[PDB]
């Protein structure tokens, strides 16, 4: 602050990284194959089913159910930018189109509604800030009831 | 009766800093690159008693001096280096101008396209019949918000331009516009940060994904709407952070040098942000002829682009009769050294609490 | 094709404990020169090295091969690096096997290390080896994946009311194996009661995490007699790769392996199943033939791998453990050194940690010996089974 | 031991230029599927991959193998990673050669990539692959090492007054080779005069640095006819490792290679000499036999490698270049694609950049063809020749 | 500053790294073999000449000559923490005991004395600040005349 | 066998800034006042790779080079511009010196008298028999901790001095000392503040209530203890923030110019704080003769004063035989301009978080 001597840092992110993933992270866009119609998340260049390069963006279903859930409460494993909210409710969310997303559940107003099979919907939230100072935004989920 | 620009004005700091003065200290870029390729030999230095409001009210008052007794119906201030982050500096300028309180009023922010965005807002207010006229200002102190030792320091400048929109004695009819935008963090300034920051290394890679993409998209959008092509325009005006930028964008979009040249002013000024496309337009209108066609395409990092098409009218000849051109205004200058520039722009790391001026 | 023998294997003892007074170079040298001594071999007889670690983000040392060749004192002999999560050593072992089997090198040192304490907080760095833009940068860890996998296993195979019992029985057996194993971090610790374990962290199934280096020395069959009376042969290996993204465990059309189960997920690791089937086909064995094994233990991951590996049927590993099946007198003795819970875990070294205990078992030198052991198997994984390795060793 | 054939080789064109609109995955797929098409091969015929990059510090993606196997659409087929400075692809090629030669895999894709623009300023990251505590953390770069090496070469072999002439003649020949090579970054550029080059940056010997992925497809000899009429065979390879620390170039008792020159340093790369001698012995050739070659060009490094490789005597490479020796009609045509100066450089891809031009030369398909080329050689280095690779290819 | 939200950073150094190298970096300590007396810099565990583990710390000679020298002036290659001084004079220094050290020459009061073969001596200077906030100190060289 | 100084050393930055370079920018004080009355024409500039530790270890290593194989028993670092506010920089210097770990060790702070206070501590440790020897260092980077535009900027410098105390081969016997202190906030630096601040306007009023009061009190105290007067001393050494200060204090306490002159060094250096009285002493001992009497009286703002009396011994002649004097050391210099000085000393207000060296 008072002494502006540059501090060592191996890695600094270019804006290019997040720029290319705005579809995936703001809009839950994966990929669909034009030849066989198989769907994937996250986005990709080659269809895994048939190895076609004719692949297009696909808007994943933004509603789903909690497939599996696990609290993260261990201070030892608190990542920088995620230390303030404890517990965090980590979940695998099964979307209505069949895909599964690794995320977390937030804004739980009634704890008795937080259970396996509970319906959820996607929301845009602030995530850990980028190493180039830009705010990071991406998906999380809330209970939808 | 067609709607458009009636009068204009500009405000530019008089202090100047030769590029070599910065390069001698930091040795962080080539003198030949900045002077010859980028086209900037010196840049504007902000004095301690100057800012976006001081420049803005100067430009605005110069536009309103062309229309004696004008009552202000709307006033929009386009800037990305606002003196206030809450409350509208536009209301301060309105108060200073002393020509009415009953006005649509706000500050407008989208980086270097803030001024053109304000202009579009004013056009919409007049064309809708919500007002009879409207005053748009584009102004930035890029110098003040560029860090010592930044690669862009040697060509960061400042400036203001004001355009009055109306339907009486119109000198340039506003024909149509097209805007585009996206999330492209090529430059940012997070809430709190004084200094504007780059999102990646400088060069043609960064230019291709922001500056060129959005400028092309807006220009092609507008031309498609009007069924025109570059050959149909007497003048083209782009963002002028650097003298090289309009020529580069012109080459990229199929315009030629003679269409660009009359908008070039920034060789002795540097980057004036929100003011730069409006200052290019002013520099054109100072010498343009009735019937001529202008395409204006700005660029805001973040990112987006505003494209506007204009037609010059018969009234331009009367307006030009007793007019001080921008070219003449830019002859007024005072040279300062690097140390003095840093003092004037408040870029020394001094004590947070001052006991006297010097203790 | 010619056979490849392990002539020695060794690691820096107590791998669930840290060595803050050593540098990574010093630590690598310790295990390397120990193994060289065990084999009656000079360092300058080493013709190549295959070595693993997590990556350059821990110590800020990249392009590490030459640095290791210099540290061991073998220049110009090359070191081929491997960067593959907790499978780094397992992968480097497979690389060394290829180097010898090819005929290009006759004597090769395989191994790996991890110096977590060079990083201020390694726990938050590890996530960098995942599908980073969609997990690491959203604050999602590998440990989250294992917690979720365990929850899926128990909820879907009807273990409600016995989760604590299963995890505690597992962790207790690991502690029992570690108690009498001198190289284990829990060597000599008293065995807590099942009830004490149930009421402790992760019902007693949390691993012990520290620092270690390790290596095994591979030699062409015709040379092995110069260095040992009792060589351990590599029967077959498989290494397999699927997306790091945890969601893909439930739906991965990219994974082409015929005859997988209909329903796959975190509790049923398709990549691990495929890996085991490929490995066993190459080795000329089936699960029936396995006399002793090693798996990456942590929470319920040991159960999921017991099933993937073919030791018991889908959903039956919990009951297998409860019925005493992994004890020394059980149907399949497993993690006889104590595993990650008892012996300890150091990511890049883990492959060698497995291989060393199997090496010992197959020569009759283990502290918890499986009488008449002919076939030994290492099942190891990296990320949430994004990497999977299965290595089959025999003694004839 | 059985022979291994290259059936196709390809890279993303203009590797001295950047591809900011692509992700690294997209870029890898481009060259992979291009090579697959050239070979008349389906992706699912690939049994394993060996792939290289600088490290996890650029894109913050570690444990990359599974991520690549998923991107290419080959799961469960494994990807073995290589992290070895500018030799990453050269090393991965050698790994693939071992994989096929061993009999464990019959068809293997070898390659590498680099996506420098994912890092804000890659130039200051690269130093992390050195002896970091004693160079990187003191602000000492690889580029400093090359500047110093060049200065030592010229000051000690009597080139005072002709330094500019040597570097400019070299850079001009690279530009001449690049002009008519469509995959080169300087394709179609007019050839500047020798005088213009002397008065430009690094007297015209500064490389063009961008982004690229590349790969070659290796197949067991008995299968090669299914995929090509004109296979290129791997005669022999060597990979060698010495300390990254630049000081050790002058005094390295750790480097055991008999018959080295008495006086070694930066201008005389002992590691590179050792590497070439080992490689040639394995390949059954001498320098006399080499019809065309590739070297890592940058400042005077091309000269030092010409000497290490055995093409000309100590201190004579400058005069060799001035006398036209590396031109297409010269005694030894070198970097016939344009090299790093003309074609371009992308660290992890560079090994394949060399191999592709040699592959083309040995089939008569090069844009600057060496008539009747039988033997082609890639000399590549990593760090200041801390890594060194020599790869010898033939056409019969 | 005003918004204390933690920013993402892959790598943060432990104090352990530099703690173990104070001999090498403050005192120019390499290693000497107890069996054959060969000397090395930097410090090491195995003698490279004879492969003995009987190796001890060795104080390298702190006087030497410039073997080879090269200015670093290219802004493109300016590392963080080293951007303020331009040019930097990079050098390979041959110490009086025969070892060679990669370093830089500073405090050049008479430019006509800066040449190949010029005598130099070690000095302790501040280097790029550590990622754990501790100041980094290590060697550089000055002309000794 | 009497106890005292055995060997010494100094460390001074080589970069220099002419006073007129600062005055041209700020125009906040008279060039003639600073050059002629205060006696300072140029000042030391701290390079980016220099600080209190780098200067301190240079001085200390130069003192220990005079006593081959010396094992360190105590090490005290006197400084008011410490690189650390918790943890002792002294232990870092000890580590660097590589001559033993079993030492009494701490940092000592009382402004400009920190170095003399450390010296008294070392004397007490040897005289008590708690150690056989002890190393005192006085060092400050006053430049680094003086703000741009401060009235003292043009003469803020930096430096380090090291003195080894023992009882073998003593060149100056420590005869006696007297110290005083009080609450006098004539200068301060609150916890956190980078810059040292004045408590009132500069001049003889401020000097009378701090500098002169405490210096007089300590000098008169010591002379009363020894039954001496100014006539009994061959040399007098005072705080040397400015060349004018020793002459002024000498006139105030009844010493004459020829007693002061041999301690004067700071005309080309400026204020080196804790180092300044010790550097004056070094400058005396470089040319003194056996039998001669020295009075040393320092001054720390805050405020207080340490007075020490010394006698030069026969051993001074051997010590002087092959010795590089301070006068010679101070001939080594590199001139820089104002902009470069500000860069080198980290006094530009740059971005809080840096992306590259220049972005
Ligand atoms: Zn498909
Ligand atoms: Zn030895």
């Amino acid at each position: 602050s008072m002494y502006p001597e540059q501090i060592h840092r191996m890695t600094t992110a270019s804006m290019l990284r997040e720029w290319r993933e705005h579809g995936g992270k703001y809009r839950l866009e994966g990929s669909q194959c034009e030849e066989c119609n198989e769907i994937f998340f996250p986005r990709r260049t080659v269809c895994g089913a048939c190895n076609s390069l004719s692949v297009k963006p696909y808007r994943c279903a933004r509603s789903g159910k909690i497939e599996v859930m696990a609290p993260a409460e261990n201070p030892i494993l608190a990542a920088m930018g995620y230390g303030e909210t404890v517990p965090r409710i980590m979940a695998m969310v099964r979307l209505d189109d069949g895909l599964v997303i690794a995320s977390e559940i937030v804004d739980v107003c009634d704890q008795q509604q937080l259970k396996v099979g509970a319906p959820v919907r996607m929301v845009i939230r602030k995530h850990v800030r980028e190493s180039n100072l830009a705010w990071q935004y991406a998906y999380k989920f809330v209970l939808d009831i | 009766k067609k709607i458009g620009i009636v009068s204009y004005g500009a405000g530019i700091p008089v202090c100047r800093l030769k590029v070599q003065e910065v390069i001698n200290v930091w040795k962080n870029t080539d003198l030949k690159l900045v002077e010859e390729n980028l086209g900037v030999t010196e840049r504007a230095v902000l004095q301690p008693d100057e800012d976006v409001i001081t420049l803005g009210v100067l430009a605005a008052q110069r536009a309103l001096d062309k229309v004696p007794g004008h009552q202000i119906e709307a006033l929009y201030l386009g800037t990305c280096t606002n003196p206030y982050d809450s409350r509208a500096s536009a209301s301060i300028i309105l108060e200073m101008l002393g020509s009415g309180y009953d006005a649509y009023c706000a500050d407008v922010q989208f980086a270097g396209k803030s001024g053109t965005s304000a202009l579009q807002i004013c056009q919409a207010l007049v064309a809708s019949g919500m007002t009879g006229s409207a005053l748009a200002i584009g102004a930035d102190t890029i110098n003040r918000n560029t860090a010592p030792g930044d690669l862009t320091e040697s060509y960061a400048g400042a400036g203001a331009a004001a355009l009055l929109i109306g339907s009486q004695d119109v000198i340039a009819e506003f024909d149509a516009s097209f805007s585009c935008a996206a999330d492209v963090a090529d430059n940012i300034r997070p809430q709190g940060d004084r200094y504007i920051r780059s999102g990646m290394g400088l060069g043609s890679d960064k230019n291709s994904i922001g500056l060129e993409d959005q400028t092309r998209r807006a220009a092609e959008g507008l031309m498609a709407k009007l069924h025109t092509s570059p050959a149909d325009y007497d003048y083209v005006v782009f963002q002028q952070n650097l003298v090289s930028t309009p020529y580069s964008l012109a080459k990229h979009l199929g315009f030629n040098p003679k269409q660009v040249e009359p908008g070039i002013y920034a060789g002795n000024v540097g980057d004036a942000g929100s003011a730069s496309p409006l200052l290019g337009l002013i520099n054109v209108l100072d010498q343009a002829r009735p019937g001529q066609k202008i395409l204006l395409v700005s660029y805001g990092f973040g990112a987006g682009s505003d494209a506007i098409a204009l037609t010059v009218t018969d009234a331009i000849e009367q307006y030009q009769k007793h007019n001080k051109p921008l070219r003449e205004l830019l002859e007024s200058k005072i040279y300062v050294d690097y140390g003095t520039s840093i003092k004037y722009e408040f870029k020394y790391l001094r004590a947070d609490y001052a006991l006297t001026a010097y203790l | 094709a010619r056979r490849v023998a392990i002539v020695s294997a060794a690691y820096t003892p107590k791998p669930g404990s840290s060595r803050v007074r050593q540098t990574f170079k010093e630590m690598i040298v310790e295990s390397a020169y120990k193994a060289l001594k065990d084999a009656k071999m000079h360092p300058r007889e080493i013709q190549a090295v295959a070595y693993g670690y997590h990556g350059e983000g821990i110590s800020e040392y990249g392009g590490l091969g030459p640095t290791i060749s210099d540290a061991l004192g073998i220049s110009p002999a090359p070191t081929f690096m491997s960067t593959a999560n907790c499978t780094s050593s397992s992968v480097s072992f497979q690389m060394g096997h290829q180097m010898v089997a090819s005929g290009e090198y006759d004597i090769v040192l395989c191994g790996g290390f991890e110096k977590m304490t060079d990083h201020f907080n390694y726990a938050e760095y590890i996530g960098s080896s995942t599908e980073c833009e969609y997990d690491y940068f959203l604050g999602i860890s590998h440990t989250d994946a294992f917690a979720l996998a365990t929850a899926e296993y128990f909820q879907k195979f009807g273990y409600a009311g016995r989760e604590a019992d299963v995890l505690a029985t597992f962790g207790r057996q690991m502690r029992i194996y570690a108690q009498n194993t001198p190289t284990a971090t829990r060597y000599g610790q008293p065995i807590p009661s099942l009830e004490v374990l149930k009421n402790s962290e992760a019902c007693g199934s949390m691993l012990a995490w520290g620092e270690a280096s390790g290596c095994a020395i591979l030699v062409a069959e015709h040379l092995a007699h110069k260095y040992t009376d009792k060589p351990v042969f590599v029967r077959g290996c498989a290494y397999t790769g699927v997306s790091h993204y945890f969601g893909t465990r439930f739906h991965n059309p990219t994974l082409h392996h015929p005859g997988l189960p209909k329903d796959v997920g975190m509790a049923v690791s398709a990549n691990s199943i495929a890996c085991a089937e490929i490995a066993y086909k190459k080795a000329g064995i089936t699960a029936k033939d396995i006399d002793v094994a090693q798996v990456y233990d942590l929470l319920g991951a040991g159960l999921i791998q017991m099933e993937s590996m073919g030791i018991c049927g889908k959903g039956q590993a919990g009951d297998f453990v409860l019925e005493g099946g992994i004890a020394l007198d059980g149907q399949l003795p497993l993690n006889t050194d104590g595993g990650n819970i008892g012996r300890g875990h150091a990511s890049g070294c883990d492959g060698i940690l497995h291989i060393t205990e199997l090496f010992r078992q197959l020569r009759g030198e283990s502290d918890n010996q499986v009488k008449g052991a002919r076939i030994g198997v290492s099942q190891n994984l990296g990320g949430y089974a994004a990497h999977n390795s299965v290595i089959v060793l025999s003694n004839d």
